[PDB]
């Protein structure tokens, strides 16, 4: 017999990003080779596979640091970062490479999916 | 806004 | 020059209540009289002007437990709560006085603004 | 779902 605010999630997910800007309650840095990003380990776990695996596991749990492997692109995963906190994906030429690939390395399935579908398009 | 889901 | 995945918003915040069920990473506890409730500060605090105020404050962002006035009837704080985490209100004859008191204590003003047409259609 | 927002 429940009534929905329509707007409801997009207005929490507006004020998560919010306390982000604000450093408020961020309770992990991602380290990304050089840079270092500030975040909620549960929107990072809510939107990816690998933070979901990450933070549910008994002794990482407890890390205030991760490193992500050196491989991965900073302003990919920045762009991604974004993307969890706004649902909006900075997708250009320049960078859809380095967004798909890790997009794939923190298993986020529908940004992958989109990911193909604009490389597909170009070919 | 509300609605009935 | 953004794309958007509209499902995105409540994607997480069902991820966000899974956690919930699930206890996962869940870092305080409400006592509202009897009863106790665990949550997530950033979804409280994404959610209501009392919370944020709350958890925005020097000392009393590093308490694990906060008490509720001893007036705030806990079925009121459940339904509340669990909007919170669903955007949807279970709103019933018998628990619409309750919910818009803890509404307004909480300062969810959405919340209050449907208890108050739904209280003057029925007069 | 992708939209243009
Ligand atoms: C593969 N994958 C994605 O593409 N995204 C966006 C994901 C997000 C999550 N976060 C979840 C899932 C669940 S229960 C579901 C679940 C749990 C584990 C494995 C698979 C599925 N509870 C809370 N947070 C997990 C996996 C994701
Ligand atoms: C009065 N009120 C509500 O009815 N709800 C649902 C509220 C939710 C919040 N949570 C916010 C707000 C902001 S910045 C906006 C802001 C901040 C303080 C005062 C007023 C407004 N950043 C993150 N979380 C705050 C107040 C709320």
């Amino acid at each position: 017999s429940c009534i929905q605010f329509t707007r409801h999630a997009s207005d929490v997910l507006l004020n998560l990003n919010r306390l982000r800007s604000r450093d408020i309650l961020t309770d992990v840095v991602i380290v990304v080779s050089r840079e270092q990003f500030r975040a909620h380990k549960t929107v990072l776990m809510a939107c990816s596979g690998l933070f979901y695996s990450i933070f549910t596991d008994q002794l990482k749990c407890n890390l205030s640091v991760i490193n992500l492997d050196p491989e991965i692109n900073p302003e990919g995963f920045c762009i991604l970062l974004d993307f969890m906190y706004t649902s909006r994906l900075n997708l250009r030429e320049g960078n859809i490479m380095a967004v798909m690939a890790t997009a794939m390395y923190l298993q986020m399935e529908h940004v992958v999916d989109t990911c193909r579908k604009f490389i597909k398009a170009s070919e | 806004a509300w609605v009935i889901p």
